């Protein structure tokens, strides 16, 4: 019997959904024609439970960007992708100076073309990604209002991702984007227990206090199966 | 780091005895945050305030004494990067973070609220995946665990970053009949190993 | 200084109060010099 299947190489390597981004025509949010999405991979529950097995993790990522209209059909619409590193200008509009793509990487794809694929190296300044950081990023005293900085690793914010439709006029068709990731060239450390409680917030592992779900099922008697 | 670090072998690395924790039948267990306990104690604590960079290994030792008529079990485990959660009021719609008193208990330590989830939302039965030792009052009344330095960076700030926590959890409640001594202390002594300091600076408390 | 570290634990049926005997001596590196008189012998009267 071969152990290749239970190895971390094949278990960590495949596509999963890390982000859901929409650009509706009518609404209070993305209707301006562009979207600015800060990069967070923990808004998705099931892949988060896989990455929480281990504390420190070092890997590379391949991405897949699928575009479709919320009803599922497609239109010949051209889209623009751009990656914004920390410190780089974030776009204030669709005609904004930031989308002009000088030194920032960009991807051009249509809605009739197959999904776009890119490869992202290891961009963290440390040796590996730190999922659970115990401490504070800031010096000095921390009051109740400054307690938000707890559990925040400054090495985990690698930039911001943004999308828009090309052209000056507004596009009549709505667009829904689904971001995918495949982990490759992975190295792992410090195993951790698997979380048995439902997720609540992205940034910190909060659990609902009223009901604590037992990790095992219950029965009537210990001597009866 | 381009600086040449200090190695005060005798004044830094030695056994540090902490306060004793009185055991009770409903006791839920306590936890400490290293290296936040020794920041106020001895030469180790003073040089930690004058130095920005910190790397050392630790020595964990736990002491719980009992007689032949006492039956109990303690679980002493080391969990790297132990993050405290919050019940969020119990409803789950409120966003709240634990204050500095719970996240940085200091030398005295802090007590667990819901030991089943360890306030991490994770099962207690899986705690043995990390390095652990069992204290069974019928055989071993002591425990010793040698934990090296584990971080993604060689040096790091001792004040903000807590490396790992220490969990002494009374899994099996100690039972004793009437007339026996009801005061059972729990003594935890710790020592640093191979400490290196860098970035000599002014006095910084927190 | 001698200090209580944990506690004195005793079963049922055994005394709860114990006594500790302290011993003292020297080592091989112990060295003395400059002989003199001590205070531990006194004559307030003749020896009959
Ligand atoms: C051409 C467009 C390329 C878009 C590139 C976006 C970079 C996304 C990289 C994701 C790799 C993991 C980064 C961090 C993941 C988690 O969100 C962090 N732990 C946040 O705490």
């Amino acid at each position: 019997h071969s152990t290749q299947e239970t190895a971390i190489g094949n278990f960590f390597s495949r596509a999963g959904l890390v982000s859901i981004i929409t650009m509706p025509t009518m609404g209070t949010q993305n209707t301006d024609g562009y979207a600015n999405w800060d990069i967070d991979l923990m808004g998705y529950a099931q892949l988060r439970r896989k990455c929480e097995l281990f504390t420190y993790m070092r890997f590379d990522a391949e991405f897949t960007f699928v575009v479709a209209k919320p009803n599922g059909e497609l239109v010949p619409q051209l889209l623009q992708y751009m990656y914004v590193p920390p410190g780089a200008p974030k776009p204030t509009s669709r005609d904004s100076f930031a989308w002009q793509t000088a030194t920032n990487p960009s991807v051009f794809v249509k809605m009739t073309d197959p999904p776009a694929q890119v490869s992202v190296p290891f961009m963290s300044p440390a040796s590996a990604y730190q999922w659970f950081y115990d401490g504070y990023p800031t010096f000095g005293e921390h009051l109740q209002a400054n307690d938000l900085d707890y559990g925040q690793c400054p090495n985990n914010m690698m930039g911001t991702f943004s999308i828009r439709t090309v052209g000056t006029k507004k596009s009549p068709h709505s667009i829904t984007l689904r971001v995918y990731m495949r982990i490759k060239h992975v190295r792992a450390w410090i195993p951790r227990p698997l979380r048995n409680q439902p997720y609540l917030f992205k940034t910190n592992p909060n659990y609902k206090g009223n009901d604590i779900k037992c990790t095992s099922t219950s029965r009537d008697k210990i001597t009866t199966l | 780091a381009v600086d040449k670090p200090t190695r005060p072998d005798v004044s830094v690395n030695r056994f540090f005895t902490l306060d004793t924790k009185s055991w009770a039948k409903d006791s839920k267990g306590w936890y400490w945050k290293f290296p936040d306990v020794l920041t106020e104690v001895g030469v180790f604590g003073q040089n930690a305030q004058f130095h920005y960079l910190y790397r050392s290994g630790f020595c964990v030792h736990v002491q719980c004494n009992a007689s032949k008529f006492h039956q109990g079990a303690l679980l002493v485990a080391v969990l790297p990067e132990y993050v405290l959660g919050t019940i969020a009021g119990g409803t789950g719609n409120e966003n709240s973070h634990p204050p500095y008193a719970t996240t940085q208990p200091g030398q005295v330590g802090a007590v667990l609220t819901h030991p089943y989830v360890l306030d991490a939302g994770i099962p207690l039965s899986q705690l043995t995946v990390c390095p652990h030792q069992w204290i069974n009052l019928r055989t071993n009344n002591c425990a010793t665990i040698i934990v090296p330095y584990m971080n993604t960076v060689p040096f790091d700030s001792a004040l903000n970053h807590c490396n790992f926590g220490l969990l002494v959890i009374p899994v099996v409640p100690l039972d004793f009949n009437a007339g026996a001594t009801s005061e059972i202390p729990i003594t935890v002594t710790i020592a640093p190993m191979c400490a290196e300091f860098a970035g000599l600076r002014q006095a910084v408390k927190q | 200084t001698i200090w209580y570290q944990t506690n004195y634990v005793v079963p049922i049926g055994a005394p709860t109060t114990a006594y500790i005997v302290a011993l003292a001596a020297a080592q091989d590196n112990f060295t003395m010099k400059l002989c003199k008189d001590t205070e531990d012998i006194e004559q307030t009267a003749n020896i009959q």
